[PDB]
């Protein structure tokens, strides 16, 4: 294993003897991770990386039905719980009962607002985050019924209701503004085919203003480059077919710098710690950046791998981010939840599968049963569901008015 | 009026001043999914919120209830909305509300609604007078709260409060020179006040940054900053650069020195230079060292820079 090797131990943190609150914390994670790595040596077994797929399936399978009061804090993010669960199952190649999928469809219908879009639960004001989630969920199911839950004529109204003169959108009426709104709108509008000519007017320009001196993208122009926001920005530009509105060179140097030499996983911000959810928000940026670069006819691009260590990220996840009882997590010690479950898995899948036209170099770490179904680097739903959804809505006219 | 934590807290259903209303329960449909098992307390406050809201009862009792609904789930943006409506309607003392949101943010400094709510109040009041001090207190508990820095940049931008922020940045950079949020803030500030075109400023900056590098050579932020402030004019338009950095090869080396050099070389090539052939050799060798020995986590990127360095 790349990680359990003896030279990898040199990838340990160079403190410079000038220790700050950052060194300290980083060094702390590194030791807890080292332990995991050396887990094998101390116990005298041969290392066998395996994805506790059944344990994870039983966890997800239960949460799709009910959660403890510990989830009272995500009471306004219910379509998200559907999406995270219904996507992890989707990657674990697990089943979505023709009855449960309906209930999900029926429930989301209750979350949907008469003004268009979706709320966090029955009766909540529509918000772009839950909307993005609901739509992705409905597509993962992908049936006349699910698709039909989505009110496209109302969704445009809503999208337009949030639109800002400078090109940005609000997350909800009277709500905040940051890149998530741009990606959320772009993702749902494109999939459901409601993109008019002036819907995203000036949006690519605003998103490009979010790109700062680091090569990365921030929440709003002027802010620090952040992985979750950089994914929102890049992916939003890919949808709008305007990746080029950015300096892809520096964006590339930035994202690639985010992978932790010693841990293998990614960090959300320079000088922060590793975190399993970023296995997707950050690593997902390379497939996006492959297309982009090859699109401008780049020769130096690989035909088998992504511009990040696919191996190391799979080790990190498999070894460090798996919960025995099921579910994945931030890093060792951290508690399990469906968000990290949905994103560690999404990142594993990114790491296991490459593409480049007709090239297909998958890399599966450990037990080959560890390979996951594929996920689309823009929507983060199975590339088949994406294709299936767009085309189905494509036979509907854009709500012209 | 009555704490959710008070030992003598009573359910709304058990309340005398809340008997004229009928608690509207959540409708998750005959066959629930991702259904939360709320506590009798959580369910009680919200069944009552659904009702007051549903009635659009814009009352003082409704006001006091959003408070409890917010404490049970501060991330509930719908409740936060209705509360702002009540703030306008009931014509509430906003400064008093500034205090409320101040305490709530201290409790949940990573919640999206609380920061936004605060920003709305400040806008309503057109008063940024408490902001930098409040933010600094939050940044004192977590020097990298993204929301805190973002809110901060808004207060400075909007109210044009730039004068003492660079002094602040310097303070925090003294506390943790690896604080990327501060390096970013320093850029935000300078680039919006004087800019980096001013030779004296540019020099002062590069100097200071070469210092922090030749102090904590493996601290990446200083490197990305120095690169950031110069790369926007051409590293190659700075002859002395390659030298001083080359001087740090054995005294302050990290794969950052090597990566920076690979970046200079790239630009001395874009701009065409004598010895370019050797330059390209040196640069590709560095790409292989970083790729094979010096920084293998990104061997896919480093060899790709080797290959691009071929064509261009
Ligand atoms: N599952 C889960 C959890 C959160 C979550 C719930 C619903 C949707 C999401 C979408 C994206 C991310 C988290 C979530 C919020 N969490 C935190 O607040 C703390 C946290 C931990 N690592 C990053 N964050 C900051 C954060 C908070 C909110 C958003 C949003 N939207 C994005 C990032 C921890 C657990
Ligand atoms: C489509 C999306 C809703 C994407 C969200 C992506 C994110 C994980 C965004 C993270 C928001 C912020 C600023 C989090 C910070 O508090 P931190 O970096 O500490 O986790
Ligand atoms: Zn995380």
């Amino acid at each position: 294993l790349y990680s359990l090797r003896p030279e990898h131990a040199r990838e340990r943190l160079q403190d410079d003897s000038v220790e700050t609150v950052t060194s300290i914390e980083q060094a702390k994670v590194e030791e807890k991770i080292q332990e995991v790595f050396s887990s094998y040596k101390f116990n005298h077994l041969v290392p066998r990386l395996v994805l506790q797929r059944e344990k994870h399936f039983h966890y997800l399978k239960r949460g799709l039905r009910q959660l403890t009061d510990a989830y009272e804090c995500l009471d306004a993010s219910r379509p998200w719980l559907c999406y995270w669960i219904l996507h992890s199952l989707e990657l674990l190649d697990e089943p979505i009962p023709q009855i449960v999928a309906t209930d999900v469809c029926q429930f989301l219908e209750l979350c949907q607002s008469p003004d268009g879009g979706f709320g966090g639960g029955p009766g909540q004001y529509p918000h772009l985050a839950p909307t993005y989630a609901a739509v992705n969920a409905l597509c993962i199911i992908g049936t006349e019924e699910a698709y039909n839950v989505i009110n496209r004529e109302k969704l445009l109204q809503y999208l337009y209701s949030l639109k800002q003169p400078d090109g940005s959108f609000l997350m909800h009426v009277g709500g905040e503004v940051d890149v998530r709104s741009a990606y959320c709108a772009a993702s749902v509008a494109s999939l459901t085919n409601i993109i008019t000519p002036d819907l995203f007017e000036g949006t690519a320009e605003w998103i490009a203003r979010c790109q700062n001196w680091e090569g990365g993208i921030g929440g709003v122009p002027g802010m620090e480059a952040h992985g979750g926001y950089t994914f929102c920005g890049l992916a939003a530009l890919v949808i709008l077919k305007k990746e080029r509105s950015l300096n892809l060179k520096s964006l590339l140097q930035w994202v690639t710098s985010r992978q932790m030499r010693f841990e293998g996983g990614f960090q959300g911000r320079c000088n922060k710690l590793v975190d399993g959810c970023y296995s997707f928000w950050q690593a997902g940026l390379l497939p996006l950046l492959h297309r982009a670069l090859h699109a401008q006819g780049d020769p130096a691009l690989s035909m088998s791998h992504w511009m990040f260590h696919q191996q190391a990220l799979q080790e990190y996840i498999l070894m460090c981010c798996q919960c025995p009882a099921g579910g994945l997590l931030d890093k060792p010690g951290k508690s399990r939840d469906f968000y990290h479950t949905c994103y560690c898995l999404s990142g594993l899948s990114i790491a296991q599968h490459f593409g480049s036209g007709a090239m297909l170099h998958d890399v599966v770490m450990g037990v080959p049963e560890n390979v996951l179904q594929p996920t689309h680097p823009v929507y983060n739903i199975g590339p088949d569901k994406v294709i299936q959804a767009t085309t189905h809505f494509l036979q509907k006219p854009v709500p012209g008015f | 009026f009555l704490s959710l934590d008070s030992p003598t807290y009573v359910l709304y259903r058990d309340r005398a001043e809340w008997a004229d209303i009928d608690p509207v329960p959540q409708n998750d449909g005959p066959s629930p999914v991702v259904q939360i098992i709320y506590s009798e307390k959580f369910r009680d406050v919200y069944d009552y919120f659904r009702a007051v809201l549903q009635r659009d009862e814009r009352s003082e009792r409704a006001f006091k209830l959003t408070r409890d609904a917010i404490e049970l789930n501060a991330a509930n943006y719908t409740v936060w909305h209705f509360r702002r409506v009540l703030l306008r309607s009931l014509q509430k003392d906003l400064q008093e509300e500034m205090n409320y949101i101040t305490a709530i943010i201290e409790e949940q400094p990573k919640n999206y609604q609380v920061w936004h709510h605060r920003r709305v109040l400040v806008e309503w009041l057109k008063d940024p007078s408490q902001e930098l001090e409040f933010i600094a207190d939050i940044l004192n508990q977590d020097a990298k709260n993204y929301h805190a820095w973002q809110h901060r940049q808004w207060v400075i931008q909007e109210f044009r409060l730039w004068d003492n922020e660079l002094q602040y940045v310097d303070q925090l950079l003294k506390e943790d020179v690896r604080n990327n949020s501060v390096w970013n803030q320093r850029h935000f500030v300078i680039s919006n006040t004087t800019g980096y075109s001013d030779r004296a400023v540019l020099e002062r900056e590069v100097q200071y940054t070469l210092e922090m590098i030749k102090l904590v050579p493996h601290n990446e932020s200083a490197w990305n900053y120095l690169k950031g402030i110069l790369q926007d004019r051409g590293l190659s338009r700075y002859p002395n650069l390659l030298n001083q950095l080359l001087d740090l090869q054995p005294s302050h080396s990290s794969p950052y020195l090597i990566a920076f050099l690979v970046d200079i070389y790239e630009d001395m090539l874009e701009n065409q230079c004598d010895n370019k052939e050797d330059i390209l050799n040196k640069a590709l060798e560095l790409c292989e060292i970083l790729a094979k020995e010096k920084d293998t986590i990104r061997k896919e990127y480093w060899r790709y820079i080797g290959r691009s360095l071929q064509s261009k």
